[PDB]
């Protein structure tokens, strides 16, 4: 568990030791790998905007 | 998917957008089906989300 | 014995005209004409009818007119120019039925063992769907009286079919086709709310007949069963629901966190050519 | 024979060994009941697939239900105790085709098997089914009620 997985998480309690989990989280992935370029792309145009007027 | 897939090509133009007025030349909007779509989407599925307390009380 | 009928407009409008036919002439009682159809599964479908002359006194109910030989003639016609058609049954344009409507049906499935009916109404405005469908089937009774010969509410709809609304949506000019993201919820709001618990309410003032009135078949078979059906929700006050507020929680959950990222993203979209193009045109100007 | 195998319900092993031990005495066939239960070197083992089929009948229609129930009240109602439990459950949880729960944390156990990955078939069986029952309780509720105003 430590050094392997199998999404095996301890429990002192329960008895099944229980493994359970939620992979497809990507609406949230893909959105925030978009933000990443879409900030770097407003920087990007913040050279227009600071240039065109002054 | 339909949004996501169609919005990093819609975000890579500013790469390619410059000064020299006409020296430049491909203008194409990007914001098309991703106002609207998402906007009926979104909203339908927000009173879809809405049903249960419309119909249930 | 009849799942369902596939119904086109067409056929309404071939009501309308002999409509149209009678309401220039002493009209005593309604239209009463052939219902041909398409019957290939236990659905069923209608492309084509016509219709045949009737009149009624109020005497007994059972004077009333048909004519089987001109009936059959014009059968014998729209069979030989389309061998895809059948006689189906007949209709009616009074959207109440009444009491001489069995003869009328037994007389007619003569021809064919089936024959469903058809209610209109050539003023609709408070109706759904006009289109209606019985079938004259028996479940005896409790009492099993001699031959309680029922009409049995079959389900409809309107009918569909590729290329008959070239007239139709040409014609009508009105349509905002799309009118998702505006107002079509709302009215489907307003109509279903009111126009249901209308029906609700009417079922209810239907048990104040059932109060004051209603000893005639009072129906403790059908009614508090379907009922019951219902009472799968029984909401009284304190609302039962502590084991949904999570899953109303959870309903929110998704569509939110799509409004929250994908609108962030939506402003992120705006922005950008609306400043660029905004101060181009505002410094480029002069 | 058959009504251990419809719909099951519970059984008592010891009412089956009235049942199914009074035929090893009577005789009318004698030879199949002697070559099933009557022999040891194979019959005794056929006993213990016998014990196999008492266990496997509470496990069916414990599978098939039995949601929040605990576990001395289990085993009580298994008609075999904890550590039999234990024993005769581990033989049958070997078949690793059925999903069950148990817990200890003082000897309590608990259900609801899949961890509940739903709020759409909630919407789908209470509003599908409500909404079309009353858009049905209008075509049929009505149709009635001008019934009986036809015959009014």
């Amino acid at each position: 568990i430590l050094d392997k997985k199998f999404h095996g998480i301890l429990d002192q309690g329960e008895g099944v030791l229980i493994i359970f989990d939620e992979p497809p989280v990507d609406k949230t992935y893909e959105a925030a790998l978009e933000t990443i370029q879409n900030m770097s792309k407003v920087v990007d145009s913040l050279y227009n905007k600071a240039k065109k007027l002054t | 998917n339909y949004n996501k897939a169609v919005e990093e090509e819609d975000k890579m133009t500013p790469e390619q957008l410059a000064i020299k007025n006409v020296g430049k030349q491909d203008p194409k909007r990007h914001l098309e089906e991703h106002v609207d779509v998402l906007m009926t989407s979104n909203i339908v599925q927000c009173l879809a989300a809405m049903l249960d307390t419309v119909v249930f009380k | 014995a009849v799942q369902k009928v596939v119904v086109h407009p067409l056929v309404l409008l071939s009501v309308v005209d002999h409509f149209n036919r009678i309401g220039k002439v002493g009209n005593q009682k309604r239209v009463v004409g052939v219902l041909l159809g398409s019957w290939q599964k236990k659905v069923l479908d209608v492309s084509n009818s016509f219709a045949v002359p009737f009149d009624e006194d109020d005497k007994d109910d059972s004077v009333w007119f048909l004519d089987h030989d001109y009936l059959e003639n014009m059968y014998g016609m729209f069979k030989k120019v389309n061998a895809r058609e059948r006689i189906v049954g007949w209709y009616h344009t009074g959207p109440k039925l009444h009491k001489n409507d069995i003869a009328i049906n037994e007389l007619m499935k003569r021809y064919c063992p089936n024959s469903v009916l058809v209610i209109i109404d050539v003023k609709p405005k408070d109706l759904g769907l006009p289109t209606e469908a019985y079938i004259s089937v028996e479940e005896v009774h409790d009492d099993g009286t001699p031959t309680s010969k029922t009409f049995e509410h079959v389900t409809s709809e309107i009918g569909a079919e590729e290329a008959e609304e070239v007239g139709v949506e040409h014609l009508l000019r009105d349509i905002k086709d799309t009118t998702v993201g505006t107002l079509s919820q709302r009215i489907t709001n307003q109509v279903h709310g009111l126009k249901g618990l209308n029906s609700k309410l009417l079922d209810i003032r239907s048990y104040l007949e059932k109060v004051a009135t209603g000893k005639l078949p009072i129906n403790h078979q059908i009614i508090y069963q379907l009922q019951d059906v219902f009472n799968l929700l029984p909401d009284v006050s304190l609302q039962e629901f502590v084991k949904a507020f999570y899953l109303k929680t959870n309903d929110q959950m998704v569509v939110v966190y799509l409004a929250s990222l994908i609108r962030s993203v939506v402003a992120l979209h705006n922005l950008i050519n609306n400043k660029i193009a905004n101060r181009d045109a505002e410094k480029k100007e002069g | 024979l058959l009504k251990l195998f419809t719909t099951m319900e519970l059984m008592r092993w010891s009412t089956l060994v009235e049942d199914y031990g009074m035929e090893l005495r009577k005789g009318s066939l004698e030879s199949p009941a002697t070559d099933v239960f009557g022999s040891t070197e194979e019959g005794e083992k056929r006993w213990k697939d016998l014990k196999n089929r008492v266990v496997e009948h509470n496990i069916r229609i414990m599978a098939k239900y039995y949601t929040r129930i605990t576990m001395k009240r289990m085993a009580q109602l298994l008609d075999l105790s904890v550590d039999e439990s234990e024993a005769f459950l581990s033989n049958l949880v070997v078949n690793k085709t059925i999903f069950a729960k148990v817990d200890r944390l003082a000897g309590i156990i608990n259900f609801q098997r899949p961890k509940d990955p739903n709020n759409l078939l909630n919407d789908w069986s209470q509003k599908l089914n409500s909404l079309m029952s009353l858009v049905n309780k209008t075509t049929h509720l009505i149709a009635k009620e001008e019934m009986i105003h036809n015959l009014q």
